[PDB]
């Protein structure tokens, strides 16, 4: 859909323009699920090798959560920059067609009339 | 087999009787062709009559059904006047089921096919009144 | 590793030879002053059209004749 | 097969892929796919057994045949526009042509006849690379030729596609052929919405590679190859009948796993197009896949199959096979769901 | 479409050079170095025009000073040229370094009583400049008026408008 | 996935081959090298919907400069025409077309 | 009827096709195969392509058909009513596809082609000193590097690739 | 257009129906993929010299050297099957029903 | 044309010969005389593929004393160079992992 978008700059995982964006703190939500998912996949690796799962490795189970969270940083940040750019073009193309997106008329409901379907 | 389709679905219903039947046997003596170049392609028959005559079969065996499908859904609509009708194809899929039925020498299979293909003829009836697309050209 | 070379020189001469040779024609043309003179003599055969300018005013460096002494000269290949 | 032999061969199938992604003449995409092709060959001949020679052999007229439709697709645009640029084509004939090698060299039906013949006659891990890694270079040309795929063609691809797929598995026992199946039908859905949004096919294609990825590093954790030796899972390593548990509650398309958001996507962009029949058959279709899924969980994990008495001396042993990343697409595959909006990275 | 628009056989119509391709690699040299001028306004407007039809006259001054330059070769050296010629056309591939003595005479016989010198090895291939007085063309491809493009991109890059929209997801 | 590796790291793998109107050995030009270049300075950077419409004459003229079909039903109509005139008698083909002329240079 | 001699060449070309294509055995197929490569490369030949004819005889029709010679007569032992009621379809099919092209001058199998002979579509120019297949075939090491690279890679692997798979252990 | 194109697809088409239906061998039917090939070879070639595109004329070798290494590796397939069943019958490729 | 007239002319030749080798000693009518899978060997087909590999190795390297004239002479070169280099190095892992044995 946006390809002619990102064909100019290609290859670009977070452009220049990216940057005038907030990113994401370190307390959102998403994240902390991200970071949940690495507990999650260090709790699976002491399960499938027959460790203790809640003791074994706290350095490997430290190393799943920060590997996570430091992927689904930049992964949250580059969602955040496609949706930014869908909304702005959305935008330019409805300032760049007024043609095409008329302002309607709201009427109010004294002038609306709407078929009444007796409940009996 | 598109401008069979064509010639199939301009027609008014309940006018020309002839034509539609021989039409919806058209439609459904290609499709038994169909069927049957698959089953012989997929299955290898065990000599030339053999194969000859499950082609002659299964194309015989769906072009009766497109002939008692079309012809019960145009004298149907010929006898209730009522030619936008969805129950006219039901009636139609239902007599192509027990079609189906007499052809596979089998009753509840003949009750299955009645039920499943008439409420099938009576949904391409109404996505042919509401203008239901299947292949929908992208839009968004 | 002199040992080793005469080794390999009495035991499978053929060898030798074959990568010695290639490793001439690898490192050679690198290391030679007349590699120069075949990019020069290769640039310099016209296969095309000399495809002439239109005179504006200000080209001192494009003859506007043959045997004008501006322009490109191939003395170097005459005498080499 | 020597080690470093392997590592430069899986590095040359790795750079045919990369080669059709990145290229943007049509001779490079050709020349893409027979450097996949001519690499892949020994993965599956790693074992020299006469079942992985005929599926060698089958692969190799298959992907020859798509390979040289491919080319002849390639030499009437050469016709029709006199240019090499990998883009729409100038032609329908040349278009049709493309659609069904490609068609080929995926596997999608009614061309989907050499995918569990192949997947079967094959190891676990050359199965694992032909039915995640392969599915990468076709998807790609798919992507830069949809302003000219012909929508009749590749949706009828598509739901033939789910159909087979759905029917093919319900008869197995093999496990290998039942991921095959499960390829060709989750290939008929990345196909179907290929037309209206192909960020929902990059995203069908992620979340099938990485559960798909998750079932063949089980199958090869457990060394299980038909299910009733997944059946005796339960008796050696019972985490593992909870993993394959989950997985194929995911790859069935149930809510609340991430095998879900694939399908559920993809309906949201077909009912945005007009087209509600055709997703409502494909959602339909695919209780058939669930199907088979859950009786390989009946098989596994939600019953006690009977094992034998050998397995007492396999209790004194644990798993030394490198499991790689297995806990990594385990999780990804299943509990993904709440990040749902994240298919926006693959716009 | 349009007609084409095609010279009369009258526009057409010049004296020939009605010689072969041997007497023409014999004093090629010398036709390079004397009919130098017409010949490259005639290649200058033919690589410019890109039309052999706004090329006629040029290609007629052409043809004029070829037809001087061999009447002023027949005049002077018509002998030590067909002796040059002659040997030049006994070859196959026409060689040049067949027939150097032929070359000498005739040659010296030119330098001797027409003035003109040999070009050296370089010359003829070089790019010269031409002095025109027919305007450029403005449009010798004859192209239409080009499509305008797509609109940019403009403005900083606002956050999204309550996160992803996407039937729930708040972010 | 058009993983465009060729603008990003700023090699020129494959777009020397990709069109007719590209640097050429020796400066060779194609037979239909300048059709093709106003087609593609036509649809350059409109895009490829924009192209189907607004660039459809110089396409049209660079697929019959390629194929050359409208020429040859030309010569067809020509040649036929000639063909049945020699039939009924009504013409004879001049000196020039038979060959015996001494052609131009 | 000599101006039609990449078309009667074109018609043997189809019908050594049809020939080795009714597949009587891989022995006169493959001798079916050499046939059409020879009508072939004198297609070729007549575009002026004489370098890639070349290419046909000595690669084509030089190495790989003898080694699929060679393979045929190591696999198969030394060497019918299907084979040659196919061949008499094909052969008919495309005498048809002739006669339609030859009485109307125009014809519509799949697209719509010319019936006169292809020496209407050629250039009316020289290339000067060089042949230009000549010169672009030499373009392989100047402007052609990346598909060097791909090519020959590809042949070291395949030259690997052979020498795993039919080691047989 | 160009009458010689209709020929040199129907050949195309000819060796794919010869391709895509075996009689009894497996060489057969990599003859067939061959021929497929020589008709792509011949079709490029005259498009490539019938519009004076030079640098597509390494094209048809580039094509001929990796559909011939193509070759190679299935004839190495061949082989391994004949050497499996004893003949390259396709017919002893069967295995993989069950 | 002339190419054409002498490969008719060569072939015209042979099977005359041909003919007269294989009719005229049957003319001389003699004697009725009456009186009464291939082991397969993978060496020569390795020797067989080997050769087709090399055989498109050298079709990659024909139009060398063309790709002379080039003036990209460092790219050429080193493309050359690289072209005879990897079908030496296909001639070296020929040579080490015993592919060149017993028809060496
Ligand atoms: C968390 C959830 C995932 C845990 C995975 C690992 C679980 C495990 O190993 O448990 C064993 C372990 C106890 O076992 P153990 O004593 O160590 O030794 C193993 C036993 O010997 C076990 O005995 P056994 O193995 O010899 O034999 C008994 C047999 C018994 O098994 C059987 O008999 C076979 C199966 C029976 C039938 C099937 C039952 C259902 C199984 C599937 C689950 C379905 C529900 C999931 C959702 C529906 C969709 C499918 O097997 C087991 O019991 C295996 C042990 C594991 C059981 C649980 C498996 C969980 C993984 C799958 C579910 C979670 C992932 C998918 C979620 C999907 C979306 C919600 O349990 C725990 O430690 C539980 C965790 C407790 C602490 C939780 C703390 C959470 C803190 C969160 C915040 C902090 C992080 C913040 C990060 C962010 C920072 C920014
Ligand atoms: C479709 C129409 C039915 C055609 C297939 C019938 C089954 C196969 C067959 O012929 O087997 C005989 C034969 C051998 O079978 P068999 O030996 O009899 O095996 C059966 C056992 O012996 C068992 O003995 P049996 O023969 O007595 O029992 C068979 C039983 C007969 O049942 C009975 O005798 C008792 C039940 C009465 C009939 C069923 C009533 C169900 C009513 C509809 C459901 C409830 C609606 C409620 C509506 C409320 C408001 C009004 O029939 C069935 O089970 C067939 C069910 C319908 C099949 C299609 C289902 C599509 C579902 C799609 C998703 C939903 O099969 C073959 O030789 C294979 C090929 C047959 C020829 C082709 C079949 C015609 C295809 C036409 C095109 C259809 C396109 C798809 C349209 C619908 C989906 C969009
Ligand atoms: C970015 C995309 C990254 C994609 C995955 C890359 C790694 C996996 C592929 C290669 C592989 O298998 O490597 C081994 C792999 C471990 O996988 P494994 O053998 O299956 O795990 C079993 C045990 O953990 C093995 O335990 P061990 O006893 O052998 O040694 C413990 C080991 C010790 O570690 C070391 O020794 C590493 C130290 C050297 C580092 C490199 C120096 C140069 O630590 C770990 O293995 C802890 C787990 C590491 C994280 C695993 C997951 C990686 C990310 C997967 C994608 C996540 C996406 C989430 C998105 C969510 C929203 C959509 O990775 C490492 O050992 C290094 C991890 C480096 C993480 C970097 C994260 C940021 C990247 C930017
Ligand atoms: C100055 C610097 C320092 C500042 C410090 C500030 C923070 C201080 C507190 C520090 C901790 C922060 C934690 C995160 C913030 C709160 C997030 C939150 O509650 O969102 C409400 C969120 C939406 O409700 P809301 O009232 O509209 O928003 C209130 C706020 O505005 C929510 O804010 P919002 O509007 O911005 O939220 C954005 C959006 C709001 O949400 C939405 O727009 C709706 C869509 C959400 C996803 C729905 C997916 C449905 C299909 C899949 C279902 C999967 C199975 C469910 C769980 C199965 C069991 C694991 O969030 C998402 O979409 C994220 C995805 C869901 C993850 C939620 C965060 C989890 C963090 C901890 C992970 C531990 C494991 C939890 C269980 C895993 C599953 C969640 O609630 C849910 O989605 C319900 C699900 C449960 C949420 C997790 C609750 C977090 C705390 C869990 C502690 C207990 C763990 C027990 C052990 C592990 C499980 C066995
Ligand atoms: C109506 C006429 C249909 C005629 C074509 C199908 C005939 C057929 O099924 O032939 C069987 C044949 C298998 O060969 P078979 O005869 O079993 O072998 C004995 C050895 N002589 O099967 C084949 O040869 C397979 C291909 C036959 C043609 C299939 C497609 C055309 C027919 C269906 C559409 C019309
Ligand atoms: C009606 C009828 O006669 O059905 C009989 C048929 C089996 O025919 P058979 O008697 O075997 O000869 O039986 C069949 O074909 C199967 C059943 C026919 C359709 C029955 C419809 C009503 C079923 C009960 C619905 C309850 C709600
Ligand atoms: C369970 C399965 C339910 C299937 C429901 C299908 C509903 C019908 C959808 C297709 C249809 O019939 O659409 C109506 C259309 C005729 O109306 P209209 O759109 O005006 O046609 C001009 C087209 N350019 O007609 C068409 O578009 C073509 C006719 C399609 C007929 C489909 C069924 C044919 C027989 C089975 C295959
Ligand atoms: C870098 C330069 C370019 C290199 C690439 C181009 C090479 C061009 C020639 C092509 C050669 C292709 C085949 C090469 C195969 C090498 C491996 C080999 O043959 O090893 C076996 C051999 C011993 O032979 P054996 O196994 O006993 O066989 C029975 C025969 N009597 O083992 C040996 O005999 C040892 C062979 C290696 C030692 C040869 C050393 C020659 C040194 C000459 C002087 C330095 C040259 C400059 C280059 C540096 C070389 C290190």
């Amino acid at each position: 859909m946006m390809t002619g978008r990102q064909a100019r700059a290609p290859l670009q995982f977070l452009p220049d323009e990216a940057r005038s964006l907030p990113p994401p703190k370190l307390t959102d939500p998403r994240l902390a699920y991200i970071g949940f998912l690495g507990y999650c996949s260090g709790l699976i690796d002491n399960a499938i090798r027959r460790r203790p799962v809640l003791s074994a490795g706290l350095h490997r189970q430290f190393l799943y959560i920060t590997s996570f969270v430091f992927v689904g940083y930049y992964l949250l940040k580059r969602q955040d920059y496609m949706y930014a750019v869908r909304d702005h073009d959305m935008f330019s193309y409805i300032k760049s067609h007024p043609e095409d997106f008329p302002e309607k008329d709201k009427k109010t409901y004294r002038e609306v009339f709407e078929e009444f379907h007796p409940v009996r | 087999a598109k401008t069979l389709l064509h010639q199939y679905w301009d027609i008014p219903e309940g006018t020309e009787c002839h034509r539609k039947t021989y039409a919806a046997t058209s439609i459904g003596g290609a499709s038994g062709l169909v069927v049957s170049a698959y089953s012989v392609a997929l299955k290898t028959p065990t000599s030339f009559l053999e194969g000859v005559a499950r082609t002659g079969r299964y194309t015989f065996t769906a072009a009766a059904i497109g002939a008692i499908f079309g012809l019960t859904s145009c004298i149907s609509a010929q006898v209730r006047e009522k030619p936008d009708d969805p129950l006219n194809y039901l009636i139609g899929g239902c007599a192509g089921g027990l079609t189906l039925g007499a052809r596979t020498r089998s009753y509840g299979i003949g009750a299955a096919a009645c039920a499943y293909m008439g409420l099938t003829a009576a949904l391409v009836k109404m996505g042919q009144l509401e203008g239901w697309k299947v292949f929908a050209e992208p839009k968004v | 590793v002199a040992a080793f070379l005469k080794n390999v020189w009495a035991k499978e001469p053929v060898l030798v030879a074959s990568f010695a040779i290639a490793g001439l024609a690898v490192i050679l043309p690198t290391l030679s002053p007349y590699t120069k003179y075949s990019l020069m003599i290769n640039r310099a055969t016209p296969y095309n059209y000399p495809v002439p300018l239109r005179d504006d005013g200000n080209m001192p460096d494009v003859p506007s004749h043959p045997q004008d002494p501006q322009g490109p000269s191939l003395e170097w290949l005459k005498r080499l | 097969m020597n080690p470093i032999i392997l590592i430069i061969i899986l590095m040359t199938v790795m750079l045919g892929t990369i080669i059709v992604m990145i290229s943007t003449h049509w001779l490079l995409i050709w020349i893409g796919f027979e450097m996949n092709m001519l690499a892949i060959i020994p993965i599956m001949m790693k074992k020299h057994n006469p079942r992985a020679t005929e599926a060698s052999t089958k692969y190799f007229l298959t992907q020859s045949t798509a390979s040289m439709l491919l080319m002849m697709a390639i030499i009437i645009n050469l016709m029709f526009s006199g240019q090499w640029t990998v883009m729409k084509l100038f032609n329908p004939m040349a278009s049709m042509l493309m659609t069904m090698a490609l068609a080929m060299k995926l596997g999608m039906a009614p061309f989907h006849f050499w995918v569990p013949e192949v997947t079967q006659g094959i190891p676990l891990s050359s199965g694992l690379i032909l039915l995640t890694w392969q599915k990468l270079a076709p998807m790609s040309v798919l992507y830069q030729i949809l302003p000219s795929i012909n929508l009749d063609l590749i949706l009828t691809l598509s739901i033939l596609s789910i159909t087979i797929g759905g029917w093919g598995g319900l008869n197995q026992t093999q496990l290998r052929k039942i991921m095959a199946y499960s390829s060709i039908a989750h290939m008929g859905w990345m196909t179907a919405v290929l037309l209206y949004n192909p960020t929902m096919t990059l995203l069908n294609l992620i979340i099938y590679i990485i559960m798909t990825s998750t079932m063949f590093t089980l199958f090869m954790a457990n060394s299980t190859t038909t299910t009733l030796s997944l059946s005796h899972t339960w008796n050696k390593a019972p985490i593992m009948t909870i993993l394959v548990l989950i997985t194929l509650l995911s790859m069935g398309g149930l809510p609340p796993l991430s095998g879900f958001m694939p399908k559920w996507m993809i309906i949201q962009e077909m009912t945005k197009n007009d087209s509600i029949i055709l997703p409502t058959l494909m959602a339909i279709t695919a209780l058939l896949n669930l199907y088979f899924y859950m009786r390989l969980t009946y098989s596994t994990a939600l019953t006690m199959f009977p094992s034998t008495n050998n397995m007492k001396m396999k209790w004194q042993f644990p798993t030394t096979k490198r499991m790689t990343l297995l806990p990594t697409m385990t999780v990804l595959s299943t509990m993904l769901l709440p990040l749902t909006p994240i298919l926006s990275i693959l716009e | 479409p349009g007609i084409v628009e095609l010279p009369s056989l009258e526009d057409l119509k010049v004296q020939e050079v009605k010689v072969s391709s041997s007497v023409l690699k014999a004093a090629a040299h010398h036709y390079g170095a004397q009919c130098d001028k017409p010949n490259k306004e005639f290649m200058l407007c033919r690589w410019e025009e890109k039309d052999p039809r706004r090329c006629l006259e040029e290609g007629k001054l052409v043809n004029q000073c070829a037809l001087e330059f061999f009447r002023q070769i027949k005049r002077h050296c018509a002998e030590p040229f067909t002796e040059y010629w002659t040997c030049i056309d006994y070859s196959g591939l026409q060689l040049f370094r067949r027939c150097r003595k032929e070359q000498a005479q005739f040659d010296k016989c030119v330098l001797d009583k027409l003035g003109w010198v040999r070009p050296d090895l370089g010359e003829l291939s070089k790019v010269t400049k031409v002095k025109t007085d027919r305007p450029l063309p403005e449009n010798p491809y004859h192209s239409r008026a080009r499509p305008e493009p797509n609109p940019e991109v403009e403005g900083d890059l606002k956050p999204a408008r309550h996160g992803s929209r996407l039937f729930f997801w708040t972010m | 996935p058009f993983f465009d590796v060729q603008k990003k790291l700023g090699v020129d793998l494959d777009h020397w081959m990709t069109i007719q109107s590209a640097e050429q050995p020796h400066r060779i030009p194609a037979r239909c090298h300048a059709f093709e270049k106003e087609w593609i300075e036509c649809a350059h950077g409109i895009g490829s919907i924009r192209a189907e419409k607004e660039c459809k004459i110089e396409f049209e003229d660079f697929r019959e400069c390629l194929l050359r079909q409208k020429t040859m039903k030309r010569l067809n109509a020509i040649k036929r025409q000639r063909d049945k005139l020699i039939k009924e008698g009504k013409y004879t083909p001049p000196p020039h077309h038979s060959g015996q002329e001494d052609l131009r240079p | 009827m000599m101006t039609y001699i990449v078309f009667i060449l074109s018609i043997i070309f189809v019908m050594g096709f049809v020939g080795f294509s009714s597949k009587p055995s891989p022995i006169y197929g493959g001798l079916g195969l050499i046939v059409s490569g020879g009508v072939g490369c004198g297609i070729v030949l007549n575009f002026g392509g004489s370098f890639l004819g070349l290419m046909v005889f000595l690669i084509y029709l030089g190495g790989m058909m003898v080694v699929f010679g060679y393979t045929t007569a190591m696999a198969t032992e030394q060497y019918n009513k299907v084979v040659l009621g196919t061949f008499i379809t094909g052969l008919l099919m495309e005498f048809l596809m002739v006669y339609y092209v030859l009485k109307d001058k125009e014809v519509e199998i799949v697209f719509k082609f010319n019936g006169m002979g292809d020496w209407v579509i050629y250039d009316t120019g020289d290339s000067g000193f060089f042949s230009e297949e000549a010169m672009g075939i030499a373009a392989l090491y100047s402007y052609g590097t990346w598909l060097v690279i791909v090519t020959g890679w590809s042949l070291l692997i395949g030259v690997v690739v052979i020498m795993e798979i039919t080691r047989g252990n | 257009m160009s009458l010689v194109y209709m020929n040199i697809m129907m050949a195309f088409t000819v060796s794919l129906t010869g391709l895509l239906m075996y009689r009894s061998h497996l060489m057969s039917s990599l003859l067939c993929l061959e021929g497929m090939m020589l008709s792509l070879f011949i079709l490029a070639t005259l498009m490539i010299l019938n519009s004076h595109f030079t640098l597509a004329s390494m094209m048809p070798i580039i094509l001929l050297v990796f559909a011939a290494c193509e070759a190679a590796l299935g004839l190495s397939l061949l082989v391994m099957v004949s050497n499996t069943y004893g003949t390259d019958y396709v017919q002893n490729l069967n295995l993989l029903q069950c | 044309m002339n190419l054409m007239i002498t490969l008719l002319t060569n072939f015209t030749l042979a099977t005359l010969l041909v003919t007269i080798a294989f009719w005229l000693p049957q003319l001389n009518v003699y004697s009725e005389k009456t009186s009464p899978r291939l082991p397969f060997s993978m060496k020569f087909f390795l020797v067989a593929i080997t050769f087709l590999l090399f055989d498109l190795e050298i079709a990659l390297l024909l139009p060398l004393p063309w790709a002379s004239q080039t003036t990209n002479l460092n790219t050429m070169l080193t493309m050359a160079l690289l072209l005879i280099f990897l079908l030496a190095v296909s001639l070296a892992y020929e040579w080490t992992q015993k592919g060149l044995e017993w028809t060496e």
